[PDB]
């Protein structure tokens, strides 16, 4: 159903799925904060954190670009944890902006 | 080489699960804290209504005081509602399920957070009953006597009793409300102390994983992160083939799990 999509995706598309997934979970968490639903907020921020960690851990550190990507992922991870602790939707909008930057840029990059 | 990678992967995953556990725990504590903030606000409104009803020289018992009492009873029903409905993953946090049990300690239920990956690394949390019959003037043994809980308030009694009348005069019923406010405040403060401990635990776990993985953790403020994000975006654009080599290294099964 969605199993097929991950298995037919190119490596570039798999990464793009992760960026889009991270955005979805951040947005779900921000709505849960507005709904005063701490339980749903946390579930979605943990899922967003886990995607950022997967991206970081699958960086090829032999490639020079990885250093700056990894520094951003480390910040984004810490900022999502702080947003969970502080119930701060402004921190979520901040990280949403960075992930959108990566996502939009990655989508252009995988064109060819 | 295999022994080092296995030890490191086990350390990382242990830190990750401890952090998930601790964030789950802080989100349960926040659920209780938010509910008790509402209980506290309701109690402050009840207090205003008791002060209003104390002006018995200008208030009529069967109209004005009964009308105030009807509003107080609706507000204490809401306190009871909060105490009965507040839940995290189905656990009733505020109805006394998790209270400290002096009289029979084997009956005590605790909220347990496994905040590290090893033996004994738990925090055990109790929450008292925050229902209206459990808030008010407490006896030496922690029970509440007849007429001494928020559920027993009846401001129509002010019409026929001086303010210093035992149990039912204005002064005594106001004392019930003020003791209830102090008890809810105390419970909120105790949960806040747990939240502070969990925050420190989570931040230590994050820092430990960063040191273990040699993360670049130098970005420490919003404006710097914004600047570095624009830099990284531009380099993904300008070096697309390098970006693919750097990042396009996931396994499909991991991606499926992460998108659930």
């Amino acid at each position: 159903y969605q199993q097929n999509s991950v298995n037919t995706a190119t490596p570039g598309e798999l990464t793009l799925m992760l960026y889009n997934g991270c955005l979805k979970f951040i947005r779900l968490a921000a709505q849960a904060i507005e709904n005063d639903d701490m339980e749903r907020k946390n579930e979605n921020l943990i899922k967003a954190q886990n995607i950022i960690q997967e991206l970081n851990f699958t960086l090829n550190r032999n490639i020079e670009l990885s250093a700056s990507m990894g520094a951003m992922y480390d910040y984004m991870y810490r900022r999502l944890v702080q947003a969970n602790i502080k119930n701060d939707t402004g921190m979520l909008a901040e990280v949403e902006g960075y992930v959108t930057d990566f996502r939009d840029a990655w989508k252009q990059a995988i064109q060819s | 080489g295999l022994a080092i990678s296995e030890k490191m992967r086990g350390q990382i995953r242990g830190l990750e699960m401890a952090s998930k556990n601790s964030q789950d725990g802080i989100s349960l504590i926040q659920t209780a804290e938010g509910a008790l903030t509402e209980t506290h606000a309701i109690l402050q409104r009840v207090r205003e209504l008791v002060v209003q009803a104390g002006n018995t020289g200008t208030q009529d018992k069967a109209t004005d005081l009964q009308s105030i009492q009807d509003e107080i009873s609706a507000l204490t029903d809401e306190i009871d509602g909060i105490s009965n409905r507040t839940e995290f993953n189905g656990k009733k946090l505020l109805d006394g399920t998790y209270k400290v049990d002096t009289a029979t300690p084997a009956n005590q239920k605790n909220l347990v957070f496994q905040i590290g990956a090893n033996a004994t690394q738990q925090i055990s949390v109790n929450i008292e009953d925050m229902g209206a019959d459990a808030l008010g003037i407490k006896e030496a043994d922690g029970s509440i006597a007849a007429l001494h809980s928020v559920n027993d308030l009846d401001v129509t009694k002010f019409a026929d009793n001086a303010a210093d009348t035992a149990d039912i005069g204005f002064d005594a019923q106001l004392k019930v409300v003020d003791e209830a406010i102090n008890q809810v405040s105390s419970q909120r403060a105790k949960l806040g102390a747990v939240q502070n401990r969990l925050e420190h635990t989570i931040n230590n776990l994050s820092a430990s994983g960063e040191n273990l993985t040699a993360a670049e953790s130098r970005i420490r403020d919003v404006d710097m992160a914004k600047e570095m994000s624009e830099f990284t975006k531009n380099n993904i654009l300008s070096q697309a083939s390098q970006a693919m080599l750097a990042q396009a290294n996931q396994q499909p099964q991991n991606v499926l799990q992460l998108l659930r």
